[PDB]
């Protein structure tokens, strides 16, 4: 029931307001629809996209030592 | 001042604040992300607030609303009903009786400790 974000300097914070645990002053599915499911389909095909062997052509990676060539192109 | 016991009164049961003309006593900020600053204003005071005892009693109220604001934001509801605690607290009618008489006083340490007690109870539940 935490979500937590990670930056760049390695510190984390807790998105959005934290709920307590279920317990409310009282004396049905989480399903996703259409562009729920079409975004969450994105969000997996850019999480395949971001991996370090397949970021081909990037500014984000850094080349292996000794060599200058990046990951994918010695591949 | 029948509008001012009205707003005094909502600010002290539901911590609601709806001040467009700033009269009220006490306004926040966000009209750091989460926590907003509470800035009490002295120009429009009902009392001189110097004494120790002024200030206490201000701070008290000012902490009632805090609750009451925050229990809001957390349970998503837009008041918080009566029904929800033992305490119930009686809307201003008489400006010049309320100065004059305890039954301020009383009122204030009133919603206080329900506002306390409902905190509490939050906390130490959920």
């Amino acid at each position: 029931q935490f979500d937590l974000i990670r930056l760049n300097n390695g510190t984390i914070e807790l998105n959005g307001i934290l709920t307590p645990k279920a317990e409310v002053l009282t004396k049905i599915e989480k399903t996703l629809n259409i562009d729920e499911l079409e975004s969450v389909h994105n969000t997996f095909l850019t999480n395949i996209l971001s991996h370090k062997l397949f970021a081909t052509n990037t500014s984000e990676i850094s080349v292996g030592d000794y060599s200058g060539q990046p990951y994918p192109t010695s591949l | 001042s029948q509008d001012y016991c009205t707003m005094l009164y909502e600010w002290l049961t539901q911590g609601i604040l709806n001040d467009p003309y700033q009269e009220f006593m006490t306004y926040d900020d966000l009209e750091r992300a989460w926590d907003t600053q509470y800035f009490i204003r002295k120009d429009v005071l009902l009392r001189d607030c110097d004494s120790e005892e002024d200030k206490n009693l201000l701070f008290k109220m000012l902490r009632t609303g805090i609750l009451l604001k925050v229990v809001r934001a957390s349970l998503q509801i837009p008041t918080i009903p009566s029904n929800s605690s033992d305490i119930t607290i009686q809307e201003i009618n008489d400006f010049a009786d309320l100065m004059e008489g305890s039954n301020l006083e009383l009122y204030v340490d009133k919603c206080y400790s329900r506002a306390n007690e409902i905190f509490l109870k939050l906390f130490f539940q959920g």
